[PDB]
């Protein structure tokens, strides 16, 4: 995982 | 002012250069996302780990979780001035705009 939740 | 004239905006920069620029917890910048077309990311060093938040928008308001702002600079200014967490779950806080 790289980006936080959207 | 233009996004590219903002203190904390670094444009399209490689990950190596983000990791070099974010040195202490609370350091942050805004950059272009490499993998999401046209998107911006808010990158913050937090507890030793780079954290990357895609800057979302809905109904012309930029936001990470709660109700948003008409521009990205207004969102950043709000986060930096209030020191409120970027999201409830993450607890990440902005402290220093990396120039
Ligand atoms: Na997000």
């Amino acid at each position: 995982p790289v980006y936080e939740p959207v | 002012k233009p996004l590219h004239e903002q203190l904390w905006y670094h444009g399209a920069i490689p990950r190596a250069e983000v990791a070099e620029l974010l040195v202490h917890s609370g350091d942050f910048l805004v950059r272009e996302s490499e993998t999401v077309k046209g998107a911006y990311a808010l990158s913050v060093l937090w507890d030793g780990l780079p954290r990357h938040f895609l800057i979302q928008s809905l109904d012309n308001l930029y936001r990470l979780e709660g109700e948003g702002f008409p521009s990205i600079p207004l969102l950043i200014d709000h986060l930096l001035s209030t020191q409120q967490p970027l999201t409830k779950k993450s607890g990440v806080v902005l402290h220093r705009a990396v120039p």
